[PDB]
């Protein structure tokens, strides 16, 4: 995934962040969640 | 003009003065973004 920033003009483009992006078996063998904002899976508040 | 808006039922709930806003409570929320008019008090 490619990224430029938000005042880019059309005209001149170009990549300025590559982000390889993949899964992973993602687990927390050791640790709990105290503080669970919002319900619903992979939501922007639940960063918190 | 009564003061800050905690709970409608509307006739909303104003806050009680002699200890709302309890010092202790504050909003909890770093990734909050709620935006629109966030009104606060204390």
């Amino acid at each position: 995934e490619f990224f430029d920033g938000r005042d880019a003009v059309a005209g001149a483009l170009a990549p300025e962040i590559v982000l390889y992006t993949e899964n992973v078996n993602l687990e927390t063998p050791d640790s709990h969640v105290v503080y669970k904002p919002e319900t619903s899976n992979n939501s922007h508040a639940n960063l918190g | 003009k009564e003061g800050l808006q905690i709970g409608k039922d509307e006739k909303p709930i104003y806050a009680d003065k002699t200890y709302q806003p309890e010092p202790q409570v504050g909003e909890e929320s770093w990734t909050d973004t709620d935006g629109t008019n966030e009104k606060f008090g204390g």
